[PDB]
Parts: C-alpha cells; structure tokens; sequence
C-alpha cells in the first residue's frame, strides 16, 4: 500500500547514468545558499538548564558630596534572561543488500548524505530565521519572533526589543525583512546542549538487523544525522531589523530601501563603536532592489546617482558599509505584518 | 523547549469545547515532584482562539488513574478571551507542590470556540525570550 | 533557610483584620525578576488563625507607591481557616512573572480574626520535609 | 518597603550562572560612549 519507506530499485536506477554507474553529478535544483549556517558561532551550553544571560537594567545615581555630608550607597540592578536548545534529527535505512548490489557504494551513500544534509540545512536556516516556539513548542527561538514588534514613535536610546525594528509600509502580502546579526561570543551564537557535540553531526551506525513484527529479518544499514542549536541573542543591541518591506513597492521602488538601511546601522548603534563579526542577511529580491538602487534604470522618480556610459551595467551589491551582505534562501518574501508596539 | 513524549500532558491538543488532557501522567507511586529541584512546566496556548469567553486550564491530580478525586495543584484562572494568544504561559513557571500518582490538565472553556490549541508538559529548560 | 531583612514583605505580621502587607518591595526598573534563574519565595503562615474564614492572599503589583491600580500575580483563593496553621503555604514556589513596578501583598479576609500571622518574603532556598 | 538601596539577595541570585558560580560576562546593555571625557584636556587649578 506504500513504497516510499526507503531507497528502492527505482530510486537508485534513476540515480544511475547511461554508462551503468552511480552518477557523481546530480543537479540539485532544490539546493539552497544558506550562508548563516557558515557565519554563525557555536559554543557549548556549559551553564546548566540552558544557557543564561545577565542583562543590566539600571545603574547608580551618584551624588555631589559637599564636604562632611553622607552619601547613600546604591547598587547595580541587573536582570537575567535564559535561552534553550532544540534538536533536529533524520534517519535513513537503505536495505544493506541493495547498496551492496549497486556498484558505487560510497557514491550512492554520499548522494543520499548530501540530500539529507541539504534538507536539514534548509530546515535549520528556515527555523533559525522564523522558528517561533510560541507556536511550535519543541523548536528553538529564531531572530524573527523575538522582534515581531516595532516602536512606532522611536525613542532615542531606551534600547528595547521593540526599539530595534524599523517599519516602512508593508501591510499587504508582499512583506519581508532584512537582518543584522553580530556573530560573536558575547553577541549571539549557537548553543549546543551540554555534552551534545557541536554542529551538524553524522553517525554511520553501520549494519543492523531490523526485526519485523512477523518474524521477518533482514540486514539494513542506518545513517543518522543530528543537529541541535539555539541562537540566544544575548544583547539585542547588536541586532536590528527592518520589517514590512512591500516586495511590490520594493521592486517598483516606491519605498526607499537605502533610507531604511541607513536607519539601521544606527539603530544598530554597534560595530560603529565596538563588537565582533557582523553580517547582513536578505533574500535575492532585496539584493536585487539594492542593486537597482545602485545602478538605476528609468527608476521611478529620483536616484541622485549619475553613472558613466560604461557604468550602466552595475556590480552585485556586496559589502554594504563594510558588512558583507549575504544572500540566504530562508528569508521569505511572504512574511507576516509585524505590528506596532503601540 | 526540549519537550519529550512519555512526559507530555498533551501534544498539539485542540482546546475547542470542554475537555481534558489527552495524556495523563503516571509516576509509578504517589511521590512528589515540585519539592527539591524545580521542575519547569508550560501549559501554554499554541494556536489562537475564537468566540469562547474564557479558559480554565487547571492542573488536576488524583491518586486513582481515573480522576474521581479532583485536586487543583495550580489553576490558570478565568483568562479572558483577548489573552488567548499564542505563547501565553497560562499557569505557573514551575511544577506546584503535592504531586500524587497521576496528574491531568483540565480545560474548562466558557462557551465553545472554533479555534484553539495547547501543548502542555514538562520541559528540560523553560525557554524565556 | 537564610531569609533576610530587605526583600521581605512581612515579618510575623498579624493581619488579623483585613489589612495589607507593610514592607512594599519597590524596584525602580521593571526587571520582572522571575525570568531565568529562579528566586524562591514564601507566603507561609507562621502562626495559627483562630476565627477567620477566608484569607485571600493576593500578590498585587502596581506602578505607583500607592497601588492605585494593581495587578495580581498569585492568589491563594478563599483558603478556609481549617488549614491556616503553621507552614500553610499560600502561593507558588518561585518568583512569578509580571512584577511590573511595585509589589505589595493583600490580605482580604472574610470577617475579622483574633489570631493569625504570616512571614511572606523572598527566601534563598526553600525548606521541604 | 524599599528594597532598592543595598545589594539584596535576589540580585545575587540573578548575577550567577546555573552552575552556581557568579557570572563573569555580564551584558551591559546600558553602557554609553562619551569621548568628551577622553579627549578633554585637564590640569590642576594650582592657584588660590
């Protein structure tokens, strides 16, 4: 009544070529570029019951002590906020006789391993960018749900999570966002739970037995892929988001992408003073708009850039203000309308 | 949130209409949990709600497997309709004191909604923010 | 227990009538201190109650010295006097979530009392059995 | 009342990791940059 449990004759056959050997070249039209999985920092969670962070939420108010007058001491009023991990895991039994029969053992297993690795990388990036435990329980917390509220009338420096989100337009179905995450130790990083190995793991378990429920028995070989992490933005001062980017207006150029980007890097207020490795994540559509604004065609109304006749092609946007703009196939252009914090 | 089966009150259980937790915990003997090391739990709404006036998720315990001797270890109260939003931790951060053999979660809703879900249970490390 | 002076709501306060707590713990910044590593609290009744009938033991929090508008973070319910002996806890183990600006304990009593006292306050580590 | 004057026990509980040790790395999140006090020239009054 079903045959999609494991790899079968048909799948390996379609994985072969005309020569009669398992191909070393499968065109992955479902592959994705997922740079955040390469620019992130992973450190052990060796703090117990999930990694904990200690915000400071107030400082003393010293007094001008006129001589022979007493000063009433004050204290550093801190605060804590903790984070948790969340695990991903996939398995594959491939009927050890079958992989034995196919001539290229290593090539076949490598094809399947690449497939699983890419799929799990896609899931990791998608939930890193949008995983909201408040709606999915088991998963960890991504950068999106922690910021899904913007300060309407921004106050200058009472830095709150709602004070790091700039809004412009949106309110449709073309919404998307742009990111600015500082990948450093005391900035934000990947917690693997204590004892758990770091990063995407892989365990070639080898041959097994797979006892059936009717006395059936035949060898199988199982390869297990595991990965758990949490992003734990320890200081949202190092991160700023621009949301409600109307893709229709973004391509039509009605909204000024660069004005928003300049409103960032200053709400960011960091790496302009101190910090560590920085990055800037946005899908292909946003970078297309930025490159359009860099080298404009008959672009709406005004662009304030003049070009030369040879300077009408335009390079890729690349490093913006020294921050390498990485394109990631996880920031969907169909985001939710991030609301005002009121 | 590192949830786990075999220690979960209910996985993605729908709330619409008065009902109890699908799974009832069974601790072998009537020994205690809340005492000593804290044990985090999250009886938290997952999916949004509808015209239902309120919700009364209570952590009922009883010695018998079937709950004929109700005992409220902790109550959510009559949370209003507006606050039935995703991510609302409806009860205490940690496991209350006095756990018996079995524990249930009782959902008493004023009226019936067309939407609403809850995933309740004990987690390894309750995730803030 | 090593319960100390400052962050302590009441020390052997009779609250025989319908009184409230005395030492209103005030914090200038809305830390909402319960998050992350827990902080144990007690509202354990320290000496027995004679002729009261209910001891609603709210944990009202407000945004002004005077609690012009207060918010409840833990209520024990109408506990009958038959249980108001020594050691009768009246709220959850650890610090709740939602301590906006100020914190005072209410002691709504149904009728008056001729005996009764409590020791509500923050404790470094609970005492159990 | 009060509770804000001296370093209470709740704060000490908040200033430690789950392993039971005091936190070395505290997120400030309220520090400010002011190089006026850095580039300013200052010298003793050295007068009446």
């Amino acid at each position: 009544t079903l045959g999609n449990t494991y790899l079968t004759l048909a799948d390996v056959q379609k994985q072969k070529d005309g020569k009669g050997n398992v191909t070393s070249e499968i065109i992955e039209m479902l592959a994705e570029t997922n740079p955040i999985l390469e620019d992130m920092v992973v450190m052990e969670c060796n703090d117990g019951t999930g990694h904990l962070t200690t915000i400071r939420t107030g400082l003393p108010q010293a007094t001008w002590r006129r001589l022979y007058e007493g000063v009433q001491p004050a204290k550093s009023t801190t605060r804590q906020i903790k984070d948790s991990t969340g695990t991903l895991e996939a398995w594959s039994e491939v009927d050890e006789k079958l992989v034995k029969l196919s001539k290229d053992k290593q090539q076949l297993m490598l094809n399947e391993a690449a497939a699983f690795l890419e799929g799990m990388n896609q899931t990791m990036a998608s939930t890193l960018f949008y995983g909201n435990t408040a709606t999915d329980a088991v998963k960890f917390m991504g950068l999106a749900p922690r910021f899904n509220a913007y300060r309407a009338a921004r106050n200058l420096k009472p830095v709150d999570t709602a004070d790091q989100v700039i809004d412009a337009g949106g309110t449709g179905s073309d919404l998307t966002s742009i990111w600015m995450v500082v990948w450093g130790d005391r900035t934000a990083h990947g917690l693997y739970p204590e004892g758990t190995s770091a990063g995407l793991q892989r365990e070639y378990l080898g041959a097994e037995t797979k006892e059936l429920g009717d006395g059936g028995v035949y060898r199988v070989v199982r390869e297990k892929f595991e990965w758990d992490l949490g992003l734990t933005v320890r200081d949202f001062r190092y991160v700023v988001r621009i949301a409600n980017i109307d893709v229709s207006d973004l391509q039509a150029g009605t909204i000024d992408i660069y004005a928003l980007l300049r409103k960032a890097y200053y709400r960011l207020e960091n790496r302009v003073i101190t910090g560590g490795r920085a990055a800037l994540y946005c899908n292909a559509d946003v970078t297309e708009a930025m490159d359009a604004a860099a080298t404009p065609t008959s672009s709406t109304t005004a662009s304030y850039v003049r070009l030369t006749p040879m300077q009408v092609d335009g390079k890729e946007v690349m490093m913006y203000r020294g921050i390498p703009v990485r394109e990631c196939d996880a920031i969907l252009s169909t985001e939710t309308a991030v609301p005002s914090v009121a | 949130m590192i949830m786990d089966k075999e220690n979960t009150f209910s996985y993605k259980q729908a709330i619409t209409g008065t009902a109890v937790s699908t799974n009832v915990i069974d601790l072998g003997v009537s020994r205690d949990i809340g005492k000593g090391v804290p044990v985090p739990i999250i009886i938290q709404v997952v999916e949004d709600f509808a015209d239902a006036t309120s919700l009364t998720a209570t952590l009922q315990t009883s010695e018998t497997e079937n709950f004929s001797s109700a005992t409220t270890l902790a109550t959510s109260g009559a949370v209003p309709v507006a606050d039935l939003t995703a991510g609302k931790q409806l009860a205490v951060q940690y496991m209350p004191l006095g756990t018996q053999r079995y524990l249930r979660v009782n959902y008493t809703v004023s009226g019936t909604a067309t939407a609403g879900a809850v995933t309740a249970g004990v987690v390894m490390s309750h995730q803030q923010n």
